[PDB]
């Protein structure tokens, strides 16, 4: 939870609490959350994850019926974006008592962009290409492809201090997207039950396959390079259903005795690797407990805290949640 | 009448408080009158008051100042942007006005609104009541106020941002609003029950009612009927 994410979730709660507005969690990928840009989605343990892409809607529009394109293909497409985005006005977010502007009722001014209502009404009959760009179709399906239809952005440089717990500070440059809305271009349990589904999926693996998984996942703790690589390879195999490979023992564990890829095993691993993303310095506790055999103590310690506060909206809960999932799965593989 | 208006500007400029920039304002007010321009912009000049305004102007941009009141507005003003001031009352508005922006002031009342008004932004004020709404109204922001009820919604209203108020009931919805998508926001109010007018409301209506002490009963029934786009957090 950076101060940036703290700021963007305030924006969403004040503008659309409980709606379809999504906050930007990181300042570096904010430029890919612009209107007409495409966003990928995937069901996770915590809901759904929103993945940036390098694509716009023009990249996926089937334009074969048109005759006049056979640099005009890039010129015609770029005007379709610039002409159908309206600056519908500005809005005022009052900030809670913890947030303070450096340099009274504290407020920030943000600006809205929206795809025109007229253009959206014609989105139903525009045709999408049969084959999507490889950068997306290799890791996600066509039905998880979304279009950014609305954004909120800052209008000036904003230096915001926070004392939520201190002296945490972020400097948001002008014109930075803070929140956005997506629209689907084509066409759920409780935690304990979703983890039991995960653990049930992995229990049906053979002994050797469960040790290949545990060995690969342990190498991901505190090493984001290996976790990002593992998430990419598991996603690709979930799509392709084949394998040739350095990550051969983990990917081979997703297939059953008959050689059929069990998609639940791939989703279960992906939910693990996404939960690991919610942890930062906590991954070193997990790697330590796994090393010294105190994973059960770490699990009971997380559970005890989780029961004591039942009395990233709550970022502490999200951390405890990912911790409980990560430690429970590792403990189950090591049985 | 150049010498006449040039005097008024001079008397206003020499009545300044130490922190103001009435010389820069004098220049912009000078070119605006002599060239008969359409946009007068005196934003970010620390002004505590404004002189008589150049007539026949179309837009008056006086945002980010210390104004406690506004002079008589030009009779054919198209747009008024007095955001982020200290105004307590807005003068009578010309019937030509289509855009009124007075956010982040201290307004407790609003004058009668002209009929050609399509944008009304009065968020972050102290309003307890809101005047009748123009028929051609399209965008309305009244959040961060102290309203308890809303007037009947016009037939062309597309966006209504009425969150962060103290509303206890919903306003009457229009029977002839046939535009594509209505986005009405009512979150963080004091609405306790849902009106019967929510039936026969098309899916063109997107309503947010989160953060509202909705009774466990009406919360239970909504939990059913949801199996108009509504969000009941």
């Amino acid at each position: 939870f950076s101060v940036f994410e703290e700021i963007t979730r305030i924006v969403v709660k004040e503008m659309d609490a409980g709606g379809d507005m999504i906050a930007v969690r990181s300042l570096v990928d904010a430029d890919r959350f612009r209107c007409f840009h495409l966003v990928g989605e995937k069901r996770t343990f915590f809901g759904c994850r929103h993945y940036t892409t390098g694509l716009t809607l023009m990249d996926i529009l089937d334009t074969d019926g048109d005759k006049w394109l056979d640099g005009l293909q890039g010129q015609k497409a770029e005007f379709q974006i610039l002409d159908n985005v309206d600056s519908t006005g500005e809005l005022i977010v009052r900030l809670p008592k913890e947030i303070t502007i450096s340099g009274h009722h504290q407020k920030i001014k943000i600006s809205e962009n929206r795809i025109s209502q007229q253009y959206l009404a014609t989105l139903e009959n525009r045709k999408l290409k049969r084959e999507l760009p490889f950068s997306f179709r290799s890791i996600n399906t066509r039905e998880n492809l979304y279009l950014v239809t609305e954004t909120l952005e800052t209008v000036k440089e904003e230096t915001l201090k926070s004392d939520r717990q201190g002296q945490r500070e972020v400097t948001i440059p002008p014109n930075r997207v803070l929140s956005y809305r997506v629209k689907q271009l084509v066409f759920s349990r409780n935690m304990k039950e979703k983890l039991e589904d995960m653990e049930s999926v992995l229990k049906d693996l053979t002994e050797e396959k469960r040790k290949d998984v545990l060995n690969s996942l342990a190498k991901c703790l505190g090493k984001e390079d290996i976790r990002q690589d593992l998430e990419q390879r598991v996603s690709e195999v979930l799509i392709s259903g084949e394998l040739h490979d350095p990550d051969k023992p983990l990917l081979s564990s997703l297939f059953n005795a008959a050689g059929v890829l069990v998609e639940a095993r791939a989703k279960a691993i992906l939910d693990f690797l996404d939960a690991l993303l919610e942890l930062s310095e906590e991954q070193q506790f997990v790697a330590e407990a796994l090393e010294k055999g105190t994973l059960p103590l770490l699990k009971d310690q997380v559970k005890s805290v989780m029961e004591q506060n039942w009395d990233d909206y709550d970022p502490e809960a999200r951390i405890l949640c990912a911790l409980y999932v990560v430690v429970s799965i590792l403990l189950e593989l090591a049985e | 009448s150049n010498e006449h208006y040039l005097r008024i500007l001079t008397e206003w400029e020499k009545n300044s408080s130490p922190g103001e920039e009435r010389g820069i304002a004098f220049n912009r007010l000078s070119q605006c009158f002599q060239n008969q321009e359409a946009v007068l912009n005196l934003s970010d000049l620390n002004l505590t008051s404004l002189p008589e305004l150049p007539k026949h102007i179309s837009a008056l941009i006086v945002e980010n100042n210390k104004l406690t009141s506004l002079p008589k507005l030009p009779a054919f003003l198209k747009e008024l942007n007095a955001d982020n001031n200290r105004l307590s009352v807005i003068p009578e508005l010309p019937e030509s006005l289509t855009t009124l922006s007075v956010r982040s002031n201290q307004l407790e009342n609003l004058p009668v609104l002209p009929n050609h008004l399509t944008s009304l932004f009065v968020e972050n004020n102290r309003l307890y009541n809101l005047p009748a709404l123009p028929e051609k109204l399209k965008f309305l922001h009244v959040y961060y106020n102290r309203l308890t009820t809303l007037p009947d919604l016009p037939d062309k209203l597309e966006i209504l941002c009425a969150q962060r108020n103290n509303l206890v009931t919903f306003p009457q919805f229009s029977d002839r609003n046939n535009i594509r998508q209505k986005e009405y926001y009512f979150h963080f109010n004091q609405i306790t029950t849902l009106p019967e007018s929510f039936s026969q409301l098309d899916s063109s209506y997107r309503i947010n009612i989160s953060g509202n002490p909705l009774s466990t009963r009406v919360l239970q029934s909504l939990q059913r009927l949801t199996s108009q786009i509504y969000f009941s957090d």
